[PDB]
Formats: C-alpha cells, sequence, structure tokens
C-alpha cells in the first residue's frame, strides 16, 4: 500500500545504463508495474509482474526483483525514452502509484 | 585408377562408382484438424469448484 | 484498432455531479475489468474505484469512499463513472483503464485512455 521511488531526478546521456528503484512496505509477491508517462501523453505500461516485458514494444527496459525491492535498469537509453517512469502493485485492490523518477537529459 | 588398382588403365568403360541426389529439405506434417481439448472450460470459467 | 476513447470532460462546479462516459471500441468489453486512474496537475497518477468482468465486484479508493458510482453496461460498451460531490483537489484529468488480471491470461493496465480534461471551478 505504500511504495517509494528513491531517483526523482536522473540525467543520463546516450548509452548511460540508468536503475531505478521502488521498494514496497509490505511483500508484494513480484506483482508491480512500471510506467513511463511522456509529458503531454497518457502512460503506457512498461513491466508486469516485475520481471516480464509486456506487449514487446519496449526492448531494453529490463526489470527485476521480487518481494521488496524491485529495479528498471534501463541499458543503451536512447535520447527519446526520456520521460517520468512510475510503479504501482497490480494485484493488492487498494492499489497505489509511486512518485517517480524523470530521466532527463543533462 | 583406384578402382582397378593400376596407375595404368587400358581403354573401356568401367563401372568407378554411385551417383545420389542428396535430400534438400525437411518436411513434417501432423493433421489439420484441432480436436482441441476443453482446459479452455476449466482454466478459465465464470465459477471453479471449492 | 485496440482503442479506450473517453468522453464527458468539461469544468464542472464544486458540489455538482457529471458522469463521465469511458466508451469502448475493439475489445470485449465483458471479460476486460475497467478501473479509473486520476493524475491531478503537476502530480502522479493516483487510483479510485474498479469493476469486475460481472458488473458484480465494485472495490473503491479510501481517499473518495462512496462518493462515486462505477458501473459496467455490456451492451452499452460504456463504463459509466459519476462523481456526487467533486473536490476542488481533484481537478485531474481522468484515465479509463483496462486490467484483464485474474484470468491466467492476462497483465494490468494494458492500453490506457487519450483522457477527459475534467475541471472544478468556482
Amino acid at each position: 500500500i505504500v511504495l517509494t521511488q528513491s531517483p526523482s531526478s536522473l540525467s543520463a546521456s546516450v548509452q548511460d545504463r540508468v536503475t531505478i528503484t521502488c521498494r514496497a512496505s509490505q511483500v508484494i509477491s513480484n506483482y508491480l508495474a512500471w510506467f513511463q508517462q511522456k509529458p503531454g501523453k497518457a502512460p503506457k505500461l512498461l513491466i508486469y509482474a516485475a520481471s516480464n516485458l509486456q506487449s514487446g514494444v519496449p526492448s531494453r527496459f529490463r526489470g527485476s526483483g521480487s518481494g521488496t525491492d524491485f529495479t528498471l535498469t534501463i541499458s543503451s537509453l536512447q535520447p527519446e525514452d526520456f520521460a517520468t517512469y512510475y510503479c504501482q502493485q497490480y494485484n493488492i485492490y487498494p492499489l497505489t502509484f509511486g512518485g517517480g523518477t524523470k530521466v532527463d537529459i543533462k | 585408377k583406384c578402382t582397378l588398382k593400376s596407375f595404368t588403365v587400358e581403354k573401356g568403360i568401367y563401372q568407378t562408382s554411385n551417383f545420389r541426389v542428396q535430400p534438400t529439405e525437411s518436411i513434417v506434417r501432423f493433421p489439420n484438424i484441432t480436436n482441441l481439448c476443453p482446459f479452455d472450460e476449466v482454466f478459465n470459467a465464470t465459477r471453479f469448484a471449492s | 484498432q485496440v482503442q479506450l476513447v473517453e468522453s464527458g470532460g468539461g469544468v464542472v462546479q464544486p458540489g455538482r455531479s457529471l458522469r463521465l462516459s469511458c466508451a469502448s471500441s475493439g475489445f470485449t468489453f465483458s471479460t476486460y475489468h475497467m478501473h479509473w486512474v486520476r493524475q491531478p496537475p503537476g502530480k502522479g497518477l493516483e487510483w479510485v474505484a474498479f469493476i469486475s468482468y460481472d458488473g458484480s465486484n465494485y472495490y473503491y479508493s479510501d481517499s473518495v469512499k462512496g462518493r462515486f458510482t462505477i458501473s459496467r453496461d455490456n451492451s452499452k460498451n460504456t463504463v459509466y463513472l459519476q462523481m456526487n460531490s467533486l473536490r476542488a483537489e481533484d481537478t485531474a484529468l481522468y484515465y479509463c483503464a483496462r486490467d484483464s488480471s485474474g484470468w491466467h491470461w492476462g497483465v494490468p493496465f494494458d492500453y490506457w485512455g487519450q483522457g477527459t480534461l475534467v475541471t472544478v471551478s468556482s
């Protein structure tokens, strides 16, 4: 019911690897989701169940973890993939979302 | 020359060996009819057994 | 093809209720669950209420309780949310979400919606 994402602002140049972490007050047992709201559009879901990429449109956004610690490590970041990243539990029904991490340009 | 086991061959027609065309690819085929089992009606259904 | 276009976006005075119609297209509305997520301006995604496949299951967020009625008419293909009283704080762009998450088949918040710029004014 409480999720906190530690890296509020990260600035990374092209090809930098950026790692983003959000942890939960109680075990969520592999039920977490990460989204990338580009400014001016609605969000898109980037990872579901903490370890599985979704529709497959995202290809390099590997993320991993079980229980309390889940981190989304972007690989060769391209300038286009810069946009706030948000995380929410998907199975406990009083769902909540974290504050968000902005991968801005340097 | 190897078939006659000599370095000298007299004039004539000799059966040196055999020629075989070799398979280009591999095709596996099974029936089109799905004969689908009703796992669909057990795995997902409005209600489940207690 | 797949879409969850939304409508009913307009300025509303506080204490006045506007039904928000979240239409559906290119989906089997009955099996997919629908829920509402709101982003206040300059903030982050927040959550409100959920309607199941049968339309028989409703669960609500603690922040607003009993202040909204979420109903899914499959024949209409439209999930409707109406808030009895709208606080000045709730000036968010309401977002509609499609969640297939209990059927051995699906994952959460798969498509999302363009959104309606709800507004509270005085």
